[PDB]
DNA sequence: ACTCATGATGCACAAGTGGTTGCGCGTG
DNA sequence: GCAACCACTTGTGCATCATGAGTGATGA
């Protein structure tokens, strides 16, 4: 029997069918009559949740406890994307039944053969032009920051923008530099979709294979292939592009959300996760 | 994804906050989203049950010569079908 | 072709009975209709001088990852954009 | 300024993107509100004149004259298809404001060798086998009606169906055979269509190639073209499939008009009127 | 060679055996269906499904216009499915002699601003409701082409000095401000229109800009219901009220 | 080696320096975020951003509950981020010497219908929070496999027996006739949940199975903000009413 | 502290109903 | 005669407010 604000995973669009991520800030997230309503000073938001995959939290939002409760449900993510980086991230049940997905990547980190392949295939992806038929783990993450230090570069004196030589980490990131704050809202972004995704195709976002240590390690390691790609050039074209009085997120997340449906993020970044994890 | 468009009155106001989960609310009762078949199939099964004692009517892309059919559940404006072209009806007190 | 809904209220009984020419009506004030881009613009464009003192808003097929796009005169629902992505505002008393 | 109940061509959809035909009886047309309603005894129903080409009037039929006003201004023609055929027709000023086309068909009625050629060109469209290079006038329409007679009889031939050797034409054809009813309803609305095609282009329906005598010679010319392709075949097809007790003619309009959406028959009938004017 | 042009407004129409049955406020007529040789329907008719069928059986031409004939908005086939005007218009239209010919003959036969230009679309209006009678194609004109209304306005310059320009100043001299122009103007034409010696004038200018011979020609009749009571009841024209 | 699991419910938790503010109707209660441990949001919460944002700056596990744990809804990040949990649980569950072994290992440790039904939903609502604490994935279980919560339902095999079954049976003794049964071994459920036992049997279990040294485990204290207050005002926690 | 359900009370808008005015839509 | 306009009543259902009832959505 249909209940209003319970749906089986069928009434719900597929993970590649629905939008990408709303930025929320200032609010009051609640749900009266079971819809999802952000309870702007202004007035009032219903939110279509069974469409977007994450939704971020930024300063401000007092989120009642049925409306974590519906999101969940739904399968929207919640992050808490604050200043300086991602703080706090949430996820209901996967909208996925079936944990193969799980099971498979969860033998490819137990191994360390399975875990060196894997993280061939990111290299690999991330730059197809070199050969990595003989690499180490410790090497590849040494290349993996030295060329994403050099793209960096690359983009820094492309835009002509500055840049203190340093590579984002959503620990710790913060500057008065319009640049900071451009990087910080699109990696943000794509760190909470990463996660929405993840979670709703049923993966453990702990078992990571570049990054060990910490439960979001697995969203490290899908974030970091599009985060040269897209995100970082959208980021440095957004300081790039904003003039004086700018709010710099607002327009770094709409340029990073253009991108995303450009490019086919997370149709990509679906066929990657199905790829990597070697399911014929 | 073709357009789905449901509007409802005299209903729960647990399906009046539920729809719009799934598709915006552009005025009192008009809900507008794109799907697919089988979502608005679902979605349209999840409106019959809760709709109650009232009336809900549905517009989405077809394959008639005006590009769209109608679906309603006792609702006030039946769909009268001349020769496969589907108009509204509003019948008289 | 793109599915259009437009949505009337408070308008004069002519505009309510010369939109349903082009576009049908499944309720009251709600109408669907399927039209190309220009035929849609001088749709609303009549619409805009048509209504006087009233509310009007319309929905139709856009280029975004919902879906769908609005474009409202003088409604009490407004429209917001969510970082390039709409949203439904109902501004409160 | 846009006034109520008046719209430009240019508002109004292309010829070719409308609905085909709908079919009234025992109603009344009428308009309230600046909106064409057809008033049923036990209710009323808004046309959607702006996306039909052609209306059609069946029995009991009450028609205000406002109504045929915006009906004409809408672009809609008004055929009024009682039994037996046709029984009258009906249009407004045409929504095509040059006149080239009608202008190009005057220049091709006068001269007889453009009238010659030009009925080759429907003879090779009707029939593109066949080879009529050196035909006259007689030898022509006798040759069409001999192609007539065989594809009446190899299709009733195929469908098992009782033909008493007969050829539709609205110049006084009544029948109550169900046959004669189904081909009967299939053959106004194709004349209807026909007629609403002709009025929108801007085309004379008097200056006829093959039919002359009648100010709808160029209907019936138009028509010679799709009554034997598709329309013939379908009432062939609805009187196999008829039952016991079954409303003949409602069955015959909705599968002429599957037909029609099938056979693309509007933009193939623009795009014939276009190339016998030989327009480039 | 006889065809009578009768105006039916502020009426219903419906056929009991053989007869049309005008329904106005005034009574009910019941005109034989030979008897109409082209129906002018007006403002407020309903006319009825039984009423079309027996007029198109008989050749009628079914013309939807204003009030007497000022605006024309639909019509139906021609005086008696006659294409013999049409025929001949193209004709003569086609090649640039017969053009030349015909556009000399018109020219040899031929606030205030407001009230010229509303006379002239009333003109126009009656024009193509004559025209769409008699068969002829509004496209086809010879001083005026690339219009679909061109013949209209070329037939409609053969009045254009004699008919609407001292209806235009008529007006102009009786109105003031705050008056709609275009109103009087549309008004004072239809109170000029409901003689119908402009209308037998016009169709008897048609068939002499076709060259059409005398013989062949048809002489228009602007019948009437009530105003010409006596001339109608002799030809089994019945009365009720 | 210590784990609070601080369990709130009909309040609004908003940030002060360094501290979090549960604010119920008894009054407003100040907590150092040091020692928040795991966090069981129950129903009739507004948690702020500030609160999370200094509750994962402090490496706090949200969990957002219902009455005592009864139904899990969502989750944050694991207590300190902590992996050793998930990657132990997930090197064991892989090969097929260390499932086989876990699996002995579970078996070594362990109206009426509708009763047990709600119990048994309960006891994974509470199983699901606990685990979504640690860090483990539900998904990534033994005895049972391929759902999203499989490892939930095999770690719930241990208390269904000596849980639910009780509880079920007490309901269906005190059951009345034309009443929900559901709706009654939920609320006992919650009220056999309320002391914390269970929790702390439950993470000591946890922690078991996967072979955690004894020397590296952290037990469980289901503090109580005001039925323990005794306990929590020397380690800082203000009190207001 | 939340959210839902519910009984009030207020209300804004559409619906039918009764006359009244006009035949309208205005470039070649 | 038809159709728009306007005024007047009738009435339906949305939106609001205050109070009491729950913490709910229920599978090895």
């Amino acid at each position: 029997p249909i209940i209003a604000g319970k749906s089986e995973s069928s009434e719900l669009p597929r993970v590649e069918d629905r939008a990408t991520f709303i930025y929320i800030e200032h609010a009051k997230i609640n749900r009266v009559d079971s819809a999802v309503t952000v309870a702007e000073a202004k007035g009032v938001v219903r939110i279509p949740a069974a469409m977007i995959g994450v939704l971020l939290l930024g300063p401000g939002t007092d989120i009642s406890h049925r409306a974590v409760e519906l999101l969940g449900d739904t399968g929207t993510a919640l992050v808490w994307v604050g200043e300086q980086g991602v703080r706090y991230y949430a996820s209901g049940r996967a909208l996925a039944r079936s944990t193969r997905f799980l099971v498979k990547q969860a033998e490819l980190v137990t191994n360390e053969r399975s875990r060196l392949r894997v993280a061939r295939r990111m290299y690999q992806m991330r730059f197809p032009t070199e050969d990595v038929s003989k690499l180490t783990m410790q090497q590849l993450r040494s290349h993996e920051g030295a060329r994403v230090r050099r793209k960096y570069r690359e983009l820094s004196k492309k835009y002509n923008v500055p840049w203190k030589k340093r590579v984002y980490n959503p620990d710790d990131f913060a500057g008065g530099d319009p640049i900071n704050q451009a990087l910080s809202a699109a990696h943000v972004a794509l760190y909470g979709l990463v996660h929405s995704v993840v979670a709703a195709l049923g993966l453990s976002p702990g078992l990571g294979f570049v990054h060990t240590g910490h439960d979001r390690s697995f969203i490290y390691d899908v974030a970091d292939l599009y985060k040269a790609e897209i995100t970082v050039p959208i980021a440095f074209a957004v300081a790039a592009e904003a003039e004086e009085g700018q709010d710099i997120g607002q327009l770094a997340r709409l340029r990073t959300r253009d991108a995303f449906v450009d490019g086919k993020i997370l149709k990509r970044m679906v066929k990657d996760l199905q790829t990597l994890l070697e399911i014929p | 994804m073709p357009m789905t468009v449901i509007t409802l009155k005299n209903v729960p106001q647990s399906l009046r906050g539920d729809l719009t989960r799934w598709m915006q609310e552009i005025a009192t009762g008009v809900y507008v989203g794109n799907f697919n078949s089988r979502i608005r199939e679902y979605l349209w099964r999840r409106v019959q049950e809760t709709m109650g004692a009232g009336e809900a009517s549905m517009c989405f892309a077809a394959r008639n010569e005006l590009g769209y059919d109608f679906l309603t559940e006792n609702a006030s404006r039946s769909v009268i079908d001349y020769d496969g072209l589907p108009l509204i009806f509003i019948p008289k007190e």
